[PDB]
């Protein structure tokens, strides 16, 4: 588990990117992103089969 | 049920279109692109729902 505050969560660089297979949210849009402000975002990243 | 849309319809509005819906910059040409989606979706209901 990783905190990530007090920067800014560009996503043009990740959407974008094609090298992703899978990419939904359930909660929230990429077009409204931009326009929204968040207090922390927590990043965690595993292998799975 | 229509599930993307570009803009939000005026009230009274009915919205019959099945062209495919991009939600990324990329363009989508044809029936099918990347993260291109189906703007009609199912509905999944079930007695036992």
């Amino acid at each position: 588990r990783k905190r990530i505050s007090n920067c800014v969560a560009d996503y043009s660089v990740l959407y974008n990117s094609a090298s992703f297979s899978t990419f939904k949210c359930y909660g929230v849009s990429p077009t409204k992103l931009n326009d929204l402000c968040f207090t922390n975002v927590y990043a965690d990243s595993f292998v799975i089969r | 049920y229509r599930l993307f849309r570009k803009s939000n319809l005026k009230p009274f509005e009915r919205d019959i279109s099945t062209e495919i819906y991009q939600a990324g910059s990329t363009p989508c040409n044809g029936v099918e692109g990347f993260n291109c989606y189906f703007p009609l979706q199912s509905y999944g209901f079930q007695p036992t729902n």
